[PDB]
């Protein structure tokens, strides 16, 4: 009162020195079940991969990824992510998703990645140097490579040309080397641009078939539609605190309602655009949000040149949650709200102090 | 698999009134006893609807779709720009199970029907994005909203059980909302699908406006009346 | 080539203004704890230029 007033003495009266508030215990968030997952396992546990030069392409929208899995497992020999971080897919998400997959060597593992050259760089596969997404790689030694020589294996080596980012060429036409036409039959300066991958299970390390597979992720205007499932916990009652129920964010506390949603609403307000009951999504239940307590503290003192004890009265608050002044003295719960430091008196005289709805208080104590 | 039949399909244009028919709930929140004015795109009340006794016809902004159906015999809707495979088109299609949403490049014939004996009207379909299937959506007044707002494709359904003779009836219903699409097609033009037996349907079209409307909600929170601010002296 | 001067490149946060972080330990960059061993998920702070 002193500091408020800006006095070292003070006359009897009431003042308003502060406010009180209820504070928010916990936060709770609230999702839909989770559902319709992206199908990477019929991708990655794919029986038989394509070529170098024939990349599988496979296009994804409208589902949930979890990469947390593809992260944390360790059987993926190179995890390559150049546009973003890993831990952060979780988070943002694009509007598309494309997957190229294929076979190569194991030397020609660095082969695809942005700004890079080579036989597979220039005639199966191209990356831009601006791409975006990530890069997965894995030996399959035991089930690419055969005994006998997995020949099935074509890639590509010559070309006249390079090969666009994002393009695939599959032609078998007899390149010619020279300037000598050729009448479809290889000769001096005629070759065939396509040649077989010898793989062994006794051949080494960098020799062996590595399966990899580039995913790129694209932004097109379109809304997004797929990225990773929205974590949520559980919901308690009876208990200001803050929630985030299905994007709608606010602070209170959650009770139990009997209002009949009709069944394709999901939150309800009442007047002035104040949201007063939702639906989670996944009990399907319809609740109710109530503000948890405030108000304004008062103090009521005989006058300094006269005592220096004071009574302290709470606008508008219950005497459930009060909380040095959470028991002090008997407290008294009026119509005005709820007082400690003064004693109730059957007596009735003259109004000295007012402090409302017909009662109020004088020095004798308090 | 696609041929032009013999006969014209001149159905007479006539035109008759809307009275207070066209009211969709505008979003998702719930109220109870309460007046709320709000301004969107809406059918605006006593307008001229136009009847058909099969054209392409402008998107515009919105369609108001009804029909008094007998025995099923509209099937489906086409969307788009050119009507072929140098442009998406959707598609939709109700047949006696299931109900299926494509979004194609289609070659559609001079005159889709859907034929009988499933579907045959594309010559191809190539570059297929975005596939749905759902429950059906179908005396008996069907009556239908298309709007398609910044990539969202929605879609709301109300159904009626009616007694009149001739024209809509004097009445109110709100339409609830029933389908929501995430996909960017600019739609300019569509057509109706009908699946005639190889060997006399009517139906009503109505465009949106843009405009502010008056909404009464009762306690158990559904629309039971409305106001067009824009009508006359009194309204306003 | 010079490589005298090398910049972090992981951190558990971010930095309040004018700090100074000098401390090289191992970044447990996966959920695999890397206890001090580099490896998997496990890459060291420092790069170099
Ligand atoms: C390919 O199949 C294997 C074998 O089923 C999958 O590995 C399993 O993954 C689950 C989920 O993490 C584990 O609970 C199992 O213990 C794993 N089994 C083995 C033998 O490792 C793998 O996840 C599949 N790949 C994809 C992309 O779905
Ligand atoms: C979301 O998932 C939960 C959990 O699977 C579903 O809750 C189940 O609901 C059934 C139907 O009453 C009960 O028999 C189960 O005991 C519930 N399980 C649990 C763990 O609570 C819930 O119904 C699902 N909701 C939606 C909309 O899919
Ligand atoms: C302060 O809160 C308590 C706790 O709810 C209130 O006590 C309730 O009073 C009503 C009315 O008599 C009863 O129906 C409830 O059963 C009581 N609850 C409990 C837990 O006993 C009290 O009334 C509140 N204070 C004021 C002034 O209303
Ligand atoms: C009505 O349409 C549904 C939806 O396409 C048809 O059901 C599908 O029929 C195809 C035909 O080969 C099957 O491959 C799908 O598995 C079916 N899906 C479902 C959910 O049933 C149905 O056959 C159609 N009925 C008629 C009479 O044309
Ligand atoms: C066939 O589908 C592809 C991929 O869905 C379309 O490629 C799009 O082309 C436009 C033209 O600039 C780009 O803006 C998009 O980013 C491309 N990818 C998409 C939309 O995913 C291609 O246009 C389609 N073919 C036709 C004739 O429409
Ligand atoms: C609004 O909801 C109330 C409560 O559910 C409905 O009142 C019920 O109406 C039925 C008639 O079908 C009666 O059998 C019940 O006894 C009524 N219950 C109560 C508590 O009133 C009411 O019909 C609904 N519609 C309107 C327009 O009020
Ligand atoms: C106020 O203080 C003066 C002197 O300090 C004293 O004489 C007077 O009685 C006091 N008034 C009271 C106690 O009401
Ligand atoms: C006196 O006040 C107390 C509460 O302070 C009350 O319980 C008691 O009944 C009152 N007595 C009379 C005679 O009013
Ligand atoms: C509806 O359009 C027809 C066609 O011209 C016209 O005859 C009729 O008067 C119109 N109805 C109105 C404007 O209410
Ligand atoms: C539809 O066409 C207009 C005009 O050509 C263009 O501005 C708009 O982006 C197009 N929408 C698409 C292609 O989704």
């Amino acid at each position: 009162t002193k500091c408020t007033l800006k006095s070292f003495t003070v006359e009897k009266g009431i003042y308003q020195t502060s406010n009180f508030r209820v504070q928010p215990t916990e936060s709770i968030v609230r999702f839909p079940n989770i559902t319709n997952l992206c199908p990477f396992g019929e991708v990655f546990n794919a029986t038989r991969f394509a070529s170098v030069y024939a990349w599988n392409r496979k296009r994804i929208s409208n589902c949930v990824a979890d990469y947390s899995v593809l992260y944390n497992s360790a059987s993926f020999s190179t995890f390559k992510c150049y546009g973003v971080s890993p831990t952060k897919l979780n988070d943002l998400c694009f509007t598309n998703v494309y997957a190229d997959s294929f076979v190569i060597r194991g030397d020609e593992v660095r082969q695809i990645a942005p700004g890079q050259t080579g036989k597979i760089a220039d005639y199966n596969y191209k990356l831009p140097d601006d791409f975006t997404g990530c890069v997965i790689a894995w030996n399959s030694n035991n089930l690419d490579s055969k005994v006998g020589g997995n020949y099935n294996y074509r890639y590509r080596l010559f070309r006249k040309s390079n090969l666009k980012p994002f393009e695939r060429d599959i032609s078998t036409e007899i390149y010619q080397a020279g300037s000598k036409p050729c009448n479809g039959v290889e000769g001096f300066n005629c070759y065939f641009p396509l040649q077989s991958y010898g793989f062994q299970p006794t051949n080494g390390v960098g020799y062996q078939p590595y399966r990899v597979v580039v995913l790129s992720f694209e932004l097109l205007h379109a809304p997004a539609t797929v990225c990773g499932p929205k974590k949520s916990t559980n919901l308690v009652k009876n208990k200001c605190v803050n929630f985030n129920f299905n994007g709608l964010t606010g602070t209170g506390v959650l009770t139990e309602s009997n209002k009949k949603f009709l069944p394709f609403q999901q939150f309800g307000r009442d007047i002035a655009d104040t949201t007063d009951a939702v639906r989670d999504p996944q009990t399907l239940e319809i609740l109710d949000i109530t503000p948890c307590s405030f108000g304004g503290v008062s103090v009521i003192t005989p006058g300094t040149n006269t005592s220096n004890q004071v009574a302290v009265l709470y606008q508008g608050v219950n005497c459930t949650e009060v909380p040095v002044y959470s028991t002090g003295s008997n407290v008294f719960q009026t119509r005005a709200g709820c007082l400690i430091g003064a004693e109730h008196v059957n007596n009735s005289y003259e109004c000295d102090i007012p402090i409302g709805a017909g009662i109020c208080a004088s020095y004798q104590s308090i | 698999q696609c041929v032009n039949l013999r006969t014209r399909t001149q159905l007479p244009p006539a035109y008759t009134n809307s009275f207070t028919r066209g009211v969709y709930y505008p979003d998702k929140v719930f109220r109870s006893s309460v007046l709320h004015s709000t301004q969107d795109l809406f059918l605006p009340f006593f307008s001229n609807v136009t009847w058909f006794h099969n054209p392409v016809l402008p998107f515009n902004d919105g369609v108001y779709f009804a029909s008094t159906e007998k025995s099923n015999i509209i099937r489906g809707w086409i969307f788009g720009t050119t009507l072929d495979s140098k442009t998406q088109s959707l598609l939709i299609v109700n047949n006696a199970t299931n109900v299926v949403i494509k979004v194609c490049e289609f070659q559609f014939c001079n005159d889709p029907f859907l034929d009988v004996y499933e579907s045959g009207v594309y010559s191809s379909a190539n570059n297929c994005t975005f596939e749905y299937v759902s429950q059906p959506f179908l005396k008996n007044l069907r009556e239908f909203v298309f709007k398609n707002i910044d990539g969202y494709f929605k879609i709301y359904s109300k159904h009626t059980p009616i007694n009149l003779v001739r024209d809509l009836p004097q009445g109110f219903s709100a339409l609830e909302p029933l389908v929501d699409l995430p996909i960017g097609i600019n739609i300019t033009r569509f057509q109706t699908l009908l699946a005639l037996h190889r060997s006399a349907a009517a139906y009503y079209v109505g465009y949106l406006q843009p405009r502010t409307f008056l909404l009464k909600y009762n306690e158990n929170g559904t629309i039971t009346d409305a106001v067009d601010c824009a009508l006359d002296p009194l309204s306003e």
